[PDB]
């Protein structure tokens, strides 16, 4: 038998890293604002197709933005954001995935930034 | 011939890659992914490369744990 | 075989068993009608080379049915590397005076070409050990032949994974490790020569053969098995070879 | 970017630095907060790895901070798409797809073959039986 070398053990879903999402839109609805997170696609494959991060953690995963003189969190069960604005103001956006359960490696980096 | 060493696992939305070292000097590589119970499939065969895709076997069940190894063949 | 299971009749129709003076000697692996496979060291303490018996399609010791089948042994062929009281070399090679007749409960389990058993069969995981050996480290052999799933491990990770013991064989690359460390399964003495046998795509081939290892499921431990893809060219050339005079016949190897 | 006559121009992110290209200060130098300002500039000042179309055979590219992931056809596999699936048939790859066993042949295809007691079947791949107890099947189950 050949010379080799044995790798660590590997999980997946409890290891790979979370991609940089992108905010794909965000609109004003009298006082409030809507944050729509760009489906992050993954290398998992649905016979022909690739599945989404949400289409594979679903429950799993949750998705964090910074908004805003500090900063306003919020966080949603899924793909998009509804926060409160004052008028007249102009607010700048980012966003983060997260898997909460996750002990390491919980969070993606930052999405790049956006504003009004 | 020398065996790899410092197996590191690269991977982001599942696209996972296995690095290793060092730099094939007359010996090329061929690697072997497997589930703790499943048999052992060999990917980037014979290859002089120091890393190896292996996003194809792990996609198959994300929640798996899998074990990589790294051979090193003379020649 | 320890921690097993029965193998239901007919199910293990490859399976040997060796008796000499018409008591149990060892298990053994028929590779088609008038070659048996077993181990060198099941020979060792053999004085009466013409009492040397080969059942096939047994299964319960305890009772005869008509599927049982009955052979003398005409020729044990083993490696002249084989040194009596070790382990290297563990292998043998039977010929049969008169052929077995095949049937639904004695079928021979397939000799695979070297490469094929390397690179293919070599990385399949689990395996079958089976025989009528002890169920028990110390305690005693079965009455039904029975049969064990155990895995496979290339020998550095058989190494690493071993509790260090004094003076242990060496495990050479005519062996190989399979089973589990844990105390819970493993093949065992009297399951000697028996067959390690593995499934690929539809058929089973014969990958090993129980050999040894330290006591039976001992924690830290791994059973041993003769790496049969080191002697395929060996056996072939064998099996083609004319019949002798005397039973035994040390043949050189490679 | 600022050239005497477009300083006058009030601040603009836009502007400034989605518009021409700004610069940490500058970024400063529109949001205040340090904290604000770094998020910013993580990812603005992080390059696009993918401006090097390093995916290939018509894969797609998405980039990452100081990396980038690649999304290949079915066909390839590989850090960049650069392995084909197809110029993988050999024996060492799950048996060349062979039912029992695999010839390796340099040049042109790999071919398969089996065991005594069996014989290849017209898909070039399969075994089937030629006596009535080949070796290794169990008859009590088949
Ligand atoms: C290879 C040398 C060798 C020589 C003699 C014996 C030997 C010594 C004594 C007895 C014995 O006390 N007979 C009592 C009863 C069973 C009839 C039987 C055997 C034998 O050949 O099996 C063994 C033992 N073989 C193995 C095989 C597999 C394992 C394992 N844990 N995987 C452990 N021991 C090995
Ligand atoms: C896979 C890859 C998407 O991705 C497209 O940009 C490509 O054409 C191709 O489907
Ligand atoms: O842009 C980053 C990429 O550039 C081109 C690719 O071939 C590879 O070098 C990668 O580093
Ligand atoms: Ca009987
Ligand atoms: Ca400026
Ligand atoms: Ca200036
Ligand atoms: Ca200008
Ligand atoms: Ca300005
Ligand atoms: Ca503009
Ligand atoms: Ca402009
Ligand atoms: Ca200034
Ligand atoms: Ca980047």
């Amino acid at each position: 038998e050949p010379l080799y070398e044995n790798s660590p053990e590997f999980t997946p879903y409890l290891e790979t890293n979370l991609g940089q999402p992108t905010i794909q839109s965000f609109e004003q609805v009298g006082t409030k604002v809507n944050v729509t997170v760009e489906d992050e696609r993954t290398l998992v494959r649905r016979n022909n197709t690739f599945l989404s991060l949400r289409d594979v953690f679903g429950k799993d995963l949750i998705y964090t933005l910074y908004y805003w003189s500090g900063k306003k969190t919020a966080k949603t069960n899924t793909n998009e954001f509804l926060i409160d604005v004052d008028k007249g103001e102009n607010y700048c956006f980012s966003v983060q995935a997260v898997i909460p359960s996750r002990t390491v490696n919980r969070k993606s980096t930052d999405s790049p930034v956006e504003c009004m | 011939t020398v065996a790899a060493y410092n197996l590191t696992w690269k991977s982001t939305n599942f696209k996972t890659i296995l690095e290793w070292e060092p730099k094939p000097v007359n010996q090329v590589y061929t690697v072997q992914i497997s589930t703790k119970s499943g048999d052992w499939k060999s990917k980037c065969f014979y290859t002089t490369d120091t890393e190896c895709d292996l996003t194809d076997e792990i996609v198959k069940d994300v929640k798996q744990t899998y074990l990589a190894r790294v051979f090193s063949y003379p020649a | 075989i320890v921690g097993g299971k029965v193998c239901p009749k007919g199910e293990c129709p490859w399976q040997v068993l060796l008796l000499v003076n018409g008591a149990q000697l060892c298990g053994g692996t028929l590779i088609n009608t008038i070659w048996v496979v077993s181990a060198a060291h099941c020979f060792d303490k053999i004085k009466n080379w013409r009492n040397l018996i080969a059942v096939l399609g047994e299964h319960d010791l305890s009772e005869h049915d008509g599927d049982e089948q009955s052979r003398r042994v005409a020729q044990v062929i083993i490696p002249s590397t084989y040194v009596p009281g070790t382990t290297n070399h563990d292998i043998a090679l039977l010929r049969l005076h008169q052929p077995v007749v095949l049937t639904d409960h004695v079928v021979p389990l397939c000799l695979p070409e070297r490469t094929f058993s390397e690179r293919t069969l070599a990385f399949v995981r689990f395996s079958l050990v089976s025989g009528w050996g002890q169920l028990l480290d110390r305690g005693a052999t079965a009455l039904e032949l029975m049969v064990l799933n155990v895995p496979r491990l290339m020998t550095q990770d058989c190494l690493q994974q071993s509790r260090k013991v004094g003076d242990s064989p060496n495990i050479t690359e005519y062996m190989f490790c399979a089973g589990y460390s844990d105390g819970s399964k493993d093949s065992c003495k009297g399951d000697s020569g028996g067959p390690h046998a593995t499934h690929y795509r539809g058929t089973w081939y014969l990958t090993g053969i129980v050999s040894w290892g330290q006591g039976c499921a001992t924690v830290g431990h791994f059973g041993v098995y003769t790496r049969v893809s080191q002697y395929i060219e060996w056996l072939q050339k064998l099996m083609r070879s004319e019949p002798r005079p005397g039973v035994l016949l040390r043949a050189p190897f490679p | 970017a600022n050239a005497f006559l477009e300083e006058l121009r009030p601040g603009s992110l836009e502007r400034e630095c989605k518009e021409e290209q700004c610069s940490f200060e500058e970024a400063r130098e529109i949001f205040k907060d340090a904290e604000r300002t770094k998020l910013f500039w993580i990812s603005y000042s992080d390059g696009d790895q993918c401006a090097s179309s390093p995916c290939q055979n018509g894969g797609s590219c998405k980039d990452q901070l100081q990396s980038y992931i690649c999304f290949c056809l079915p066909a390839f596999e590989g850090r960049n798409c650069e392995t084909h699936k197809d110029d993988q048939l050999i024996c060492v790859n799950e048996n060349g797809g062979c039912e029992q066993y695999c010839s390796d042949h340099t040049g042109t295809k790999r071919s398969c073959r089996c065991h005594e007691g069996y014989s290849l079947l017209a898909d070039g791949v399969s075994c089937t039986p030629t006596v009535e107890y080949p070796c290794g099947k169990i008859p009590i189950l088949e």
